[PDB]
């Protein structure tokens, strides 16, 4: 009768069954395969590898992204993904119980019917749902009124809310996300001498970005902190020994979204677009979207995030509005925990999409219902 | 938006 | 102003209307061991909205309600279920909603008792 | 067996019980529906919202006024704002003891039939009976002799009455009211870059055009002292911040009453229209209604309409009349206590139009009783 | 001894020699500036570039309108518009003779008097004069009676007009525009998989508006067609290769006038505001102006829109009242041969703003004469 | 408008 969920991200794969309060299984959205020849006998060595038994292998796979910006390119590697999470991860079977899934707004609608296409006829779930990224958020945080920023390896979206009323003219997306700031972030290490360059050092270079960058409230200032005082330096082991050691390129990357000027998009940043999505909104809806900003997703762990946003919108924002931006502990898996809330729902079994609905209406069937 | 207020 | 006392808040009307609404409908839920010591907050769960139908209208509920709610859209699902069964019922409600219900709009709430004394009487 | 009271006024919905001073519940007479779509589960968002709900959300739902000019047009609309006023507003019981209404002068005889038709149908009231608006102020002034100026939200009337008799030759009727000050004073505003374009932005204008706008005793020095001075120029906090400053708009919207030219109606004013009613009645009538002007009802809370109206009607007037313009603090209520007061009387009791009544002559017995 | 014109289009420069049939040079209203750094040297590479010229080098420049929904908000920028469209395009100087402007109603009073504050200092022509842009399409059609729909990319107005009088009562203002239709046409894309997201990006998705949409005069009975029959798909050669095709959204967003409801914005539609401002004008005028119903300016090339338009408004108007809408071949440019008949008047001789008058009053002289 | 005809 409990219905799993699967988050499908851009950059990890997050899945566990309904009325859950963490998930089952999580890992990384990856399919390697190898480059080099295999000269023992009888050695296995099939073609793909996914999740954390790539990142085992990674030195002689070379990695590619089956998600990317939210949008699936190669299918039959994605097919693979899936078959890893329930049989493999999970260990449980999707025929018996339907599935949720998660996709980030304004996707191509190849991609939301494909999606669907492959789950009856692969997995044959009894039912399956699909669900907009940032409005799972609000289940997390128990709140009906807000702004979502989900800012996940793949898209940013940042969409209002008044009273569970989704607006689709204030809704907006930009493609800058964590891959831009690892692809950025091994550019910049150049500057210091350190060289990643393969798929494979790519994901030490994604490693060194989650535990050791932060946002720099001030960034004019923290960087002539940073040639005058060394106390920002800080080292990492990547394997191999080689220690390495990074400065101002420790917070340089983040900065990316305040301005992504550097990596050369041509968007207006993300305080911007919370400012302008909010100002698409009627007028009267101002007050409570500021009041209540919700932080969610990945990108949105670097210390003081809700200092730097909460200083540059009050810039922007008029005096008298009172600005909160809640960014929980439990974010990085909120979009997930709205899953197991939604499914939760007795009201939610009527949306559900079944078998014997696809067959009669056929793939089309998800925008009217979704 | 472009007006000295609303829009 | 003098000219309007009543509008502002706190009317005595309002207060004595609101000590009735509270009475009554305790004594049907005495059967069940429950008791609404404040009616705009005790709703907010929605479960005591739930068993005063079931006492009255003496019928189950077309959908299953969750037994508590931590979070609050589950608590929206309990009264929502519940203004649905009232349509069921071929009873009019106008402007009363799930959102209202668990903010404990006094004015709004009481109106929504004053519909179930007149039917069931 | 006390009777209950509702206005229904034009823009505004105030009801009460009889033998009352102040009214138990007042609205705005507004229905509301959503705009935009429901993105959340089990959240209820049904169709319909009145009163101060509807303020409340109005950012996504768009206002539409059931009554206007004093005539229904969505009748069915009309019908919840009385199921609102109530259930929800007063929570009392029509079946249990009669109504009474009021209506402006000279409406079509279809809504002085068909609001007959809904009560006994859908509330079913022992009994019901409807007044003109204008008669109820003279029982609130507790004066016989007087012309009453109604100014609500829809119409205003200007009908005069000597020792209670009115006089249906004399009567006036003009549109211009509220709504137009208020559309007008959207328009008007664009001039100094503030726009207001929408049916919840309008609400915001309406209440500016409330506590900030006053009647400017002399129009075309207080026009060039504008200019000269800013010391009239005052800020009104709307909501998402963005505080705004009028000027001459301040008071230009309010001058539409003395002279419509700037809307464009074809009318003589509000000031002449009391000239020509009382010149229509006989010449011994003239004296006392000059020295009874009984002004009532909303649109007659500008500062210094009594001395903008009585240093008007002087220079129209001829000399050695006296005028006095009464405009009591508890107006925008005038009628109500009419009402109070014209259901108290034990000689009204068997003004009432009652159920036993109603089927044996059908909705055509109002005309002839009322 | 000839004025020269200047329409000042909200999307399009405009001007040319007054008593001339087609304008000298046009333009684009748009002011651009690198987001990249310069490597070379010696290449000049300045901050500014307006015009084609701006499209030439979109690549590397963000490009930002200076005017915006009839109002400007960037004024340094717009003055480069104006240097630019005399010397640059036209060749010829301002101070020998005065120039003509165009603006659209109801804008705030700072765009119309900062207007003229700009012209007599910078430029310093002998004499100036602005005028609505609607009026200026009767003189092009040489008829004194009819309504207007001007329809350029900031605004739409639908003013009438009867026997040259025009009526501020009646006059409306939409918003709703072509960088609207853009805007909505760069989302629905999102659906087939195409993204444009950028300023320069815009411009392509307005040149695939302009020879490929059509206003899908029955919008229910072509959707259902467009899924069955692919007849409707056409393809447009973007740079970069790239081929794209487009089905149901050549034609989606042009029905935005009709309906706004995709977009968000609480407006009753193009064909309701033609409707609603003829019912607020008396009860004579109608009949003329349902013959006379006047297509100008921009958004109005969508093939059959007169057709849609006609059949519309005959739904909502009443029989007998014979419906002709008029869309001259000549249209995007009308309100252009306006001014160049206007400032063929001689009887307009008179009505110039001349130099010396401005020293006298200042830049409130605009108002009283305009 | 709002009349069963003018306005
Ligand atoms: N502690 C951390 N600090 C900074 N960034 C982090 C941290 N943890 C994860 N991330 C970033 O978040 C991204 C994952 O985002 P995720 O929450 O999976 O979004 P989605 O669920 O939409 O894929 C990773 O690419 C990683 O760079
Ligand atoms: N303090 C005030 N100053 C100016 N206008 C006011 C004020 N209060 C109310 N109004 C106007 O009065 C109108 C309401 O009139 P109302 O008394 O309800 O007439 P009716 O009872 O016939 O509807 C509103 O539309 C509002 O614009
Ligand atoms: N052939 C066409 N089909 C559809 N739209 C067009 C066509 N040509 C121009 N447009 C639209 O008209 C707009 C320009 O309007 P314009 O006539 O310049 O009004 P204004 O003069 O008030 O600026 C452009 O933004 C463009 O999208
Ligand atoms: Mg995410
Ligand atoms: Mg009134
Ligand atoms: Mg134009």
């Amino acid at each position: 009768t409990t219905a799993l969920v699967c988050d499908n991200g851009s950059g990890l794969v997050k899945a566990g069954f309904a009325g859950d309060d963490a998930p089952r299984a999580v890992f990384p959205s990856i399919v390697g395969r190898p480059r080099h020849q295999g000269v023992m006998v009888g050695m296995g060595q099939k073609d793909s590898y996914v999740g954390d038994e790539a990142q085992s292998k990674r030195g002689i796979l070379t990695l590619k992204y089956p998600i990317e910006h939210g949008i699936i390119t190669n299918w039959d590697d994605m097919e693979k993904i899936w078959h890893h999470t329930f049989y493999n991860e999970l260990r449980v079977a999707p025929e018996e119980h339907p599935t949720l899934l998660t996709e980030a707004p304004l996707n191509p609608k190849a991609n939301r019917e494909k999606m669907t296409q492959i789950m009856f006829e692969t997995f044959n779930v009894p039912a399956m749902y699909v669900a907009i990224q940032a409005v799972l958020s609000l289940y997390a945080s128990g709140r009906t009124t807000g702004i979502v920023l989900d800012s996940g390896d793949g898209v940013t979206h940042n969409v209002p809310i008044y009273e569970g009323y989704a607006l689709p003219h204030a809704i907006m997306r930009l493609d800058l996300a964590g891959r831009d700031l690892t692809d950025y972030l091994m550019k910049i290490l150049t500057e210091r001498g350190y060289s990643f360059v393969t798929t494979a050092e790519r994901e030490i270079v994604r490693d060194i970005k989650e535990k050791l960058c932060y946002v720099a409230l001030d960034f004019e200032n923290e960087m002539a902190t940073a040639a005058s005082s060394s106390s920002l330096e800080k080292s990492y082991e990547l394997p191999d020994g080689q220690v390495i050691t990074i400065g101002n390129e420790r917070f340089r990357c983040p900065e990316t979204l305040f301005q992504p000027s550097f990596i050369g998009m041509e968007s207006a940043g993300i305080h911007e677009t919370t400012y302008n999505s909010i100002m698409k909104c009627d007028i009267d809806i101002r007050k409570d979207l500021y009041a209540n900003n919700v932080m969610s997703g990945g990108t949105t762990m670097y210390p003081g995030i809700a200092d730097r946003m909460q200083k540059e919108i009050t810039a922007l924002a008029p005096s008298t509005m009172k600005i909160k931006i809640i960014a929980p502990p439990e974010r990085k898996y909120s979009v997930w925990i709205g899953g197991s809330i939604l499914a939760s729902l007795s009201t939610f079994q009527q949306m559900w999409i079944t078998k014997q609905e696809y067959d009669e209406a056929g793939p089309s069937i998800v925008h009217r219902k979704c | 938006p472009a007006w000295l207020a609303t829009c | 102003p003098a000219t309007e006392k009543d509008l502002a808040e706190d009317a005595p009307w309002k207060k004595i209307q609101q000590n009735t609404f509270t009475r009554w409908c305790n004594e049907h839920l005495k059967c069940v061991s429950k008791r609404i010591a404040n009616l705009q907050t005790d709703l907010s769960d929605g479960l005591r909205l739930i068993a005063l139908l079931e006492v009255l209208s003496q019928k189950k509920m077309h959908r299953k309600h969750n037994q508590r709610p931590t979070f609050r859209q589950m608590q929206l699902e309990n009264v929502s279920v519940a203004l649905e069964f009232l349509d069921r019922e071929s009873i009019k409600l106008v402007s009363i909603d799930s959102k209202a219900i668990v903010d404990g709009n006094l004015k709004l709430i009481l109106g929504l008792i004053w519909t179930l004394i007149l039917h069931y009487s």
